[PDB]
RNA sequence: CCGACUAGGGAUCGGGUGGUGUUUUUUUAAU
């Protein structure tokens, strides 16, 4: 598997079966920007990277707002005017959640990819 | 010494103890600080305790 | 600067004079040397701006000789200066009082005695010869280094023409003694 | 699969109590390596005996860059080295007794083995291309 | 029962396998021993791994064993 | 319980201390 | 103490120069 | 923010955002004195606060390890408790101005009530799955633990009498303590 | 003596003389003392203005340099009581230089661990987790170490002992 | 009832660490 998608999966089915942290290893500067983004949003609460000197480790403190993150596997390039037409098919709803994208600026999500208008490739979701 | 007791005259203030002492560093001396304030505060509501 | 202006002009307190001045005295035990330093600086300028000044001067006097008897000894020569910027500036009974001071101060206190020889009324001064010539016969290596400043500051020069061959016939201490006896042979 | 290896601390320094020379310990090396040993063999002697924890931390690199670099290096890599001769020695069983119809499977698994990192090492080219197990 | 991730106890963490620790690291160590024969101090690990002999008197100071190695019976050892 | 009825000392610590890792300002 | 007569470079070397010499 | 009331009828108008106090970094937790204009508010650090001046009056953080909840005493009204997410529970006082003592616990202390008939005890309510009496003027010991809840307690209150507990947890239920027992004397 | 060939500050004076007085208190020593030159002597303030002399090494020697470093320090400390002496060497790349930079300026007490915590605000705290190596002298020096690493990287990073402060 | 899945509980097999009692036992090896 990734190296995004299980410590994605670590920290989805860890807060379905109702937990209060998750550690998830090994720890990237992808997946440090994606809990960022989300912590932004206000899914998850503060996280803290252990520094052992094989690769790093997170522990997540998440409360309840969270219900499915993932990663879109294929990193398709994405346009500033396709961004809603991308979010129109795969998020839930029309202003639920929020599309991830690795941009030029960087880990983004969708709007404010699209408010500093800047497209990129996609990485993954968040509602 | 400054205190080696020289003949009878001793009509002056000079040297003795209450001088400066080095300086702890700040955390220590905030340590210090808050835990005189925890003192005066404990006894602050040990007045409610009756 | 701001301190000394505080010690000017506020109409002092019920004590605050004797109790800073307490404080200025016991101050230059503060054991860095760049903390007394600026305590000595507080004793020259308090120095240059009396009739109580003559009790201070005796404490500045005893402390500066506890100063000059230091640890460091970089500011041992400033201690020196102090010494002579107050003995210089002093009145009569004080600097009478200083002399029976100087005439007071074992080999600890023989060192002090000719600091007090290189400090400091003719009759005193030749009093004060009297006691290096007592101490040039009496001729460790403190008392050595006393002799050599005494030497410096010159019967008892016969005294000292006898003992500088002796003492020629602690390398820092035998330059000294051939600066001595360079000078007693010009 | 089990979790059995070693756990290397957290720290990058020589204990503190590791009074030695920095350049003793790689004259020491040199030495046990001209009298035979294979990498592994000198770590762990070097560990038990004069108590350096490990090299790399010790002295500037690793011991396998040591030797190399002080003219001792291997014909051909340790692992592939025990592997071959693993092979060997059951290649030898099997023609003496032909009826060990386990250890012929056990061959089939050493020669995949060999054949993996052999592939490995040949597109780094630690070993030239055309080599083959004979 | 319940434990804090990271702000671990030292009474679970020491307890816990060496791998399964929050920042791992070896509970291995080395001590120094004296040769009964010369009294010289040679410094051993403890899972010692091989028959490690005093190299100024040749005496046989530990014993390889399955994980620890125990040392030969007049030894005096001090952990460091 | 099994481990206290083998081992030599351990102490009895209380519920109502067995969730402090530490106080500053120690108490005497 | 353990074994080695061979998988060195030198050590090769020196056994293809003994099957030299004979 | 300002409301408009119907509780008396004495009079007969401009309600909402008086004012607003402006920090550089996030807050997240705040609790009022109950005199003299004052508030607290904990966040990346904790800020000391009063409605007059736009800007903090004191920061009085013990170190630089962030600040997670807040409550001021009610009686005594000048002892302020928090909860920071180094599992610190540290008090201050503002006769002092100054932090007082802090302790740190086995997991996070989520909230804090401070008893509003005894002054000095207070009741935290943490991650493991208790609440946690702790006396003020020694805190080397809990005074009780009230254990019956199974995840982690989110919120706990004293009842205005001082005599009884509720406490509110993350599995979904609330649970109601007499304050001298320690177990659950209701669950809803 | 000590000082490259441009003008040596007064500082490097002051502590090339307590070099030279380590050198006339000799030949308990042989010989360890000779090659340790210095590059610059850097004053770092703090908080409190209680200044660091940061000692500068060119790191070929700071390994002998720091083999002895716990004894010369405690001379210096008697040379110039009340003032922090650390010791420092000179350097892709820049995190392992920072990395290298914080062991060598904290003492040989063995950093066990670098934590970084993420808010919720968007801000971050580094820290850093010194063990147990006479800790009494540690935690004074804990915001020294703070400042003098602020001061060569501008990474502000906070230090802390597991222990209760 | 399946998996990408959380914790456990008792018993058992192989290895390891620690404890400190009984069977063991001694200056022949270790066990
Ligand atoms: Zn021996």
């Amino acid at each position: 598997s990734s190296v995004l998608a299980d410590a994605l999966n670590a920290i989805n089915n860890a807060e379905k079966t109702g937990k209060r942290q998750v550690l998830l290893r090994p720890s990237s500067k992808v997946i440090i920007k994606f809990l960022q983004v989300m912590q932004k949003h206000g899914y998850i609460g503060e996280f803290e990277y252990i520094d052992d000197h094989r690769s790093g480790k997170i522990v997540v403190q998440l409360n309840g707002r969270l219900n499915k993150c993932g990663v879109i596997s294929p990193r398709f390039n994405v346009k500033i005017g396709d961004i809603e037409k991308w979010t129109a098919n795969l998020l839930p709803a029309r202003q639920f959640g929020y599309v991830i994208l690795t941009t030029s600026a960087g880990i983004m999500d969708h709007e404010e990819a699209r408010r500093k208008h800047v497209s990129g490739k996609i990485l993954g979701f968040v509602y | 010494i400054d205190d080696r007791q020289v003949i009878e005259n001793a009509n002056l203030l000079k040297g003795k103890s209450s001088t400066y002492e080095v300086p702890l560093p700040q955390r220590i001396q905030q340590r210090h600080d808050r835990k005189a304030a925890y003192e005066i505060s404990r006894q602050e509501v040990s007045k409610w305790n009756d | 600067s701001v301190y000394y202006q505080f010690l000017m002009e506020y109409d002092q307190s019920k004590g605050r004079l004797e109790k800073q001045f307490k404080f200025m005295v016991d101050n230059l035990q503060y054991p860095t040397e760049s903390g007394r330093q600026s305590v000595m600086e507080l004793i020259n300028l308090i120095i240059t701006k009396p009739a109580l000044l003559s009790k201070l001067s005796s404490s500045f006097f005893l402390a500066l000789v506890n100063v000059s008897f230091n640890d460091d000894a970089p500011r041992c020569r400033e201690m020196a200066s102090v010494l002579i910027s107050t003995m210089l500036p002093k009145l009569e009974n004080k600097d009478l009082e200083i002399v029976e001071k100087y005439i007071a101060a074992d080999n600890a206190s023989f060192l002090n005695l000719g600091l007090r020889t290189y400090k400091v009324s003719i009759g005193f001064e030749h009093t004060i010869e009297l006691d290096e010539l007592a101490i040039k016969r009496i001729r460790f290596s403190s008392y050595m280094e006393a002799t050599e400043s005494v030497y410096k500051h010159g019967w008892d020069g016969i005294i000292t023409c006898l003992l500088y061959p002796h003492s020629w016939v602690a390398n820092l201490v035998h330059q000294l003694i051939a600066n001595k006896d360079k000078l007693e042979i010009s | 699969k089990g979790i059995s290896s070693s756990a290397i601390p957290y720290s990058r320094n020589a204990p503190a109590w590791f009074k030695l020379s920095s350049e003793s310990v790689i004259e020491q090396i040199v030495k046990y390596a001209r009298k035979g040993l294979t990498p592994s063999q000198i770590g762990v002697l070097l560990r038990d005996a004069h108590g350096v924890t490990q090299a790399r931390v010790i002295t500037g690199n690793k011991i396998m860059r040591i030797l190399k670099s002080n003219g001792l290096a291997p014909e051909i890599p340790e692992d592939l080295y025990y592997l071959i001769k693993k092979a060997v020695s059951v290649r030898k069983h099997l023609e003496r007794n032909r009826k060990d119809k386990d250890a012929k499977f056990r061959l089939i698994l050493i020669e995949s083995r060999i054949h993996r990192l052999a592939r490995y090492y040949r597109t780094v080219a630690v070993l030239p291309p055309n080599w083959k197990y004979e | 029962l319940v434990q804090d991730l990271l702000h671990p106890t030292a009474a679970s963490e020491a307890r816990k396998h060496k791998l399964k620790t929050l920042v791992q690291g070896p509970r291995s160590y080395f001590l120094d021993v004296k040769c009964p024969g010369c009294l010289n101090i040679t410094t051993v690990f403890s899972h010692a791994q091989t028959a490690v002999t005093c190299e100024s008197c040749s005496t046989i100071l530990c014993t390889p064993t399955g994980g620890k190695a125990k040392l030969s019976e007049g030894t005096s050892f001090r952990r460091k | 319980a099994n481990e206290r009825r083998t081992r030599k000392d351990m102490p009895y610590i209380s519920e109502r201390k067995k969730q402090i890792v530490g106080t500053v300002h120690k108490y005497e | 103490k353990k074994a080695k007569k061979d998988f060195y470079r030198f050590q090769v070397r020196e056994r293809k120069k003994q099957e030299i010499n004979q | 923010w300002s409301i408009n009331v119907d509780d008396y009828s004495n009079k007969n108008n401009e309600e909402g955002l008086i004012r607003t106090f402006d920090g550089e970094s996030a807050f997240q937790g705040i609790d009022s004195h109950r005199e003299n204009s004052t508030f607290a508010t904990g966040g990346a650090k904790i800020h000391l606060w009063d409605v007059n001046r736009l800007k903090p009056v004191s920061d009085l953080s013990w170190g630089a390890d962030n600040i997670t909840s807040l409550k001021f005493n009610q009686n005594e009204t000048d002892i302020l408790a928090s909860t920071g997410s180094d599992n610190s529970i540290v008090l201050y006082d503002l006769r002092t101005n100054s932090p007082t003592q802090k302790i740190v616990q086995t997991m996070r202390t989520n909230a804090i009530c401070w008893n509003p008939m005894e002054a000095f005890n207070f009741v935290t309510a943490n991650e493991d799955h208790n609440a946690y009496y702790y006396d003020m003027r020694n805190l080397s010991r809990s005074l009780n633990v009230f254990k019956d809840h199974v995840s982690a307690v989110m919120d706990v209150d004293f009842s205005p009498t001082g005599d009884e507990i509720v406490t509110g947890s993350y599995d979904k239920s609330i649970r109601i303590y007499k304050t001298n027992h320690g177990h659950s004397r209701e669950i809803y | 003596a000590k000082i490259l060939s441009q003008a040596p500050t007064e500082l490097e004076l002051q502590v090339a003389q307590a070099f030279v007085e380590l050198e006339n208190s000799s030949p308990e020593l042989k010989a360890e003392l000779r090659p340790l030159q210095f590059k610059s002597i850097r004053e770092i303030d703090v908080a409190g203005g209680k200044k660091a002399l940061a000692i500068f090494v060119p790191v070929p020697s700071l390994a002998g340099f720091h083999k002895v470093q716990t004894k010369l320090t405690r001379e210096l400390e008697k040379k110039f009581q009340d003032r922090h002496v650390i010791f420092l060497a000179e350097r892709r790349t820049l995190t392992a230089v920072h990395d290298k930079i914080l062991e060598d300026l904290v003492f040989p007490t063995e950093i066990v661990g670098k934590r970084v915590r993420y808010l919720v605000g968007g801000n971050k705290i580094q820290k850093v987790l010194l063990d147990s190596k006479d800790v009494q002298q540690i935690d004074y020096k804990l915001e020294s170490f703070q400042a003098v690493y602020n001061k060569l990287t501008g990474k502000q990073i906070v230090f802390e002992i597991p222990s209760e402060t």
